[PDB]
């Protein structure tokens, strides 16, 4: 159910999208058409940002970067599994909750150890 | 030992010497109330800061038990010398 | 604001009877050295130390437009407290300031020109200790410090 | 870092960008003398302690008749027992706190830190 | 405290460990390897480096953990530098 | 971020009762309450 | 005659030397002018010491400084300075018998 564009930007970011789900061979394991869903985040993220800008292209960048990297497969199992939705996908908050378990882990320690840091009046 | 970690809002050297200030104050003051204690009722130091005409009681825990820390600024002595308060210490002493 | 902090910090001379600092290389240039590795063999006497190399690249870039001891002498005359009636008394004036005024205990003869160079070059090497923090401001109420 | 000295004039070789072929030469103005740069970093600046005590203290320090001695951690090259310890006190770390070790033993200036 | 964020200045020079002028002409290519996995990103959806850029390189190292204190991302770091000097510096950031 | 002219500011909790945040309960009775505070080492108010 | 006796030790003048070297000598001061360099800081400062203990060349109230971590000796043989008397110590014992 994505709508097709003939904006050169746009397809190429879809392709790109497609070429980042190719990686580890899940798409294979799972059997979805990872260029559909591709362009279905694409089309996602262009109704969040209405635009080609600077926030479009650094958005689709870092998602791309986030599906791509070996240490969290387990997020790109559940993409194409279909466990996470394509439009939740295309506005996630950065690495706060799309990230690794033991990211999350070290996270919330630090977040708990800034306590520490910063409390003080003696 | 490297396992002092440092108060907020305070630099490491600053929680170290916030810590041994609060231990000398805390030690001068538990001399002074035990030196306080044990004053008679005839102790004409006692009779002068009761009826509060002449001096106070940390005049009498410094006279009887003990001076405490003296200060500069507001902080203990520096090292005027090289790393020395005075030329009958070694090098880098933050003992009392 | 536009340039002054690409180049940053640079170090400055104020020698006696003169009305303006100097930059210190010119100085330098002044007692005979063009060569800039012999004016940091002067100062620097371990060259892979690289961080005291990069404090005195803003002072060389500076004086990098005068490389000839006339030269210098001529710019330090020019800004002379009694300014000199042409270059060459310029010249003779920032000498003479050289040869008496500045660092005279060290010597006032034209051979002791080294020794004065090498003096120099370790009030730089100790002002480079103060900038990198590698030794500790003396005080001017320490004691030792007094006659 | 790019300390390099003409070979002729043994002047400052300045940074010079060749767009004829796209790399880094250090060349001697008013002496003409271009140099193969190979760092291909013009300049770096550490802002965070990017410089280490242990490469700055000097084995001499095993002579001070100041600084205190303690026996309780033996060298690691020749297993001497006693060791003059002491704070650097200096700046670009702000907490002096820390202990660096020098084997008292003549002719071994090894050094540590605990 | 992340109004306290708000209030704090926050420079540059706080959050960043350290920085390096490199040449780097070929900018496809990297001085420095590691850079260059994440840069072919960047070099994927080229936009103003089409086949050429400013053959020097500046690049610095951003502290993390002060980064995360002052709640700080990396996209509005590039956006106030662009905004404080337009076009003319064009910068690309690893992910964060 | 952050407004110019200032530098490290100081979040804490006044255990002086002054600075305490004293609101008048549904009895009448003026409780303090222990709440966060933030004392700066600069000045400018308007934008704060 | 602390000139005369540096020179006739192992002192190198600064005109008579290359710079590369200062880097591994100690630098050695008179009145706080630069006199020269020398390779072995230790055994100066024990001849010396036992030269003004003995005062054979070197007066009382001569002045010599080793800053070991800057290493730096400064001599002082200019009035003015402040001096008192002080009982040596050697192996934690007293000379004074
Ligand atoms: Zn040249
Ligand atoms: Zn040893």
């Amino acid at each position: 159910r994505a709508p097709s564009t003939s904006d050169s930007v746009r397809l190429k970011c879809r392709e790109m999208l497609a070429a980042a789900l190719r990686t580890g061979d899940d798409y294979i394991a799972i059997g979805a058409d990872e260029e559909e869903l591709g362009s279905q985040i694409e089309e996602a993220i262009y109704q969040e940002i209405r635009n080609t800008d600077m926030k479009y292209k650094n958005r689709v960048r870092s998602r791309i970067s986030n599906l791509k990297d070996a240490k969290n497969p387990n997020l790109r199992k559940n993409v194409l599994c279909g466990n996470i939705p394509p439009d939740l996908f295309a506005r996630m908050t950065a690495e706060e909750m799309a990230s690794d378990e033991l990211k999350e882990m070290r996270k919330n320690l630090t977040k708990e150890a800034i306590r520490e840091h910063q409390m003080a009046k003696t | 030992n490297n396992e002092l970690e440092p108060t907020p809002g305070n630099t490491l050297r600053q929680t170290f010497e916030n810590q041994v200030n609060r231990i000398l104050n805390d030690a001068r003051d538990k001399t002074g109330s035990s030196a306080q204690k044990s004053l008679s009722e005839y102790n004409n130091f006692k009779s002068m800061v009761v009826s509060g005409a002449k001096g106070s009681k940390i005049n009498i825990s410094q006279v009887i038990a003990v001076v405490g820390q003296q200060n500069v600024e507001g902080k203990r002595i520096p090292f005027g010398f090289k790393h020395r308060t005075l030329p009958h210490f070694i090098k880098d002493d933050y003992g009392p | 604001g536009a340039k002054k902090s690409a180049i940053g910090q640079r170090i400055v001379a104020t020698l006696p009877y003169i009305k303006q600092e100097v930059p210190i290389i010119i100085v330098f240039r002044a007692l005979g050295f063009v060569s800039d590795r012999d004016i940091l063999e002067h100062i620097i006497y371990d060259f892979e130390d690289p961080e005291m190399m990069e404090m005195v690249k803003p002072s060389l870039d500076e004086a990098f437009v005068i490389q000839e001891q006339n030269v210098a002498l001529n710019f330090i005359g020019s800004r002379g407290a009694k300014p000199g009636v042409t270059k060459e008394k310029r010249i003779k004036y920032a000498k003479e300031v050289l040869q008496k005024e500045m660092l005279p205990h060290v010597g006032v003869s034209d051979f002791c020109e080294t020794k004065k160079a090498y003096f120099l070059g370790y009030m730089v090497h100790r002002l480079l200790l103060a900038a990198l923090g590698r030794r500790e401001l003396d005080d001017r109420d320490h004691y030792g410090n007094k006659r | 870092v790019g300390i390099r000295f003409c070979q002729e004039c043994n002047n400052m070789l300045y940074p010079k960008e060749d767009k004829e072929n796209r790399i880094l030469l250090y060349a001697c103005r008013n002496c003409d003398y271009q140099q193969e740069a190979d760092n291909s970093c013009i300049y770096v600046n550490k802002i965070t302690h990017e410089v280490d005590e242990l490469t700055q203290i000097i084995a001499d320090v095993s002579q001070d008749p100041t600084l205190p001695r303690t026996e309780d951690h033996p060298c690691q090259k020749c297993g001497h027992k006693e060791a003059v310890f002491f704070q650097s006190h200096s700046a670009r770390a702000e907490d002096a706190m820390r202990l660096y070790y020098v084997c008292t033993a003549p002719h071994c200036g090894h050094r540590w830190t605990e | 405290k992340d109004i306290l964020c708000r209030l704090e200045h926050t420079t540059l020079r706080k959050v960043t460990a350290n920085t390096a002028i490199y040449y780097d002409p070929n900018p496809q290519s990297t001085v420095v390897a590691e850079d260059q996995e994440w840069v072919n990103v960047y070099y994927e959806m080229p936009d103003f480096d089409v086949a050429r850029i400013s053959p020097w390189l500046l690049r610095v190292e951003l502290d993390r953990k002060h980064m995360t204190d002052r709640k700080l991302t990396m996209e509005q770091i590039a956006e106030k530098i662009n905004a404080g000097f337009g076009d003319d510096l064009n910068c690309i950031f690893n992910d964060d | 971020q952050g407004i110019e002219q200032i530098s490290k500011v100081y979040m804490h909790l006044p255990q002086t009762d002054n600075k305490k945040k004293i609101i008048i309960t549904e009895d009448g009775e003026f409780k303090a309450l222990q709440e966060w505070i933030l004392e700066t080492d600069g000045v400018s108010l308007m934008r704060v | 005659p602390i000139l005369e006796f540096l020179e006739e030790w192992s002192m190198e003048n600064l005109e008579e030397i290359s710079p590369a070297a200062i880097a591994d000598a100690t630098k050695i001061f008179v009145n706080g002018c630069w006199v020269g360099i020398h390779k072995d800081p230790e055994q100066l400062m024990n001849t010396l010491r036992k030269l003004r203990r003995q005062m054979d060349i070197i007066v009382s109230e001569v002045s010599m400084i080793r800053d070991i971590r800057e290493r730096e000796i400064r001599i002082y043989t200019d009035a003015g300075r402040i001096c008192r008397p002080l009982l040596i110590v050697e192996k934690q014992k007293l000379l004074l018998k």
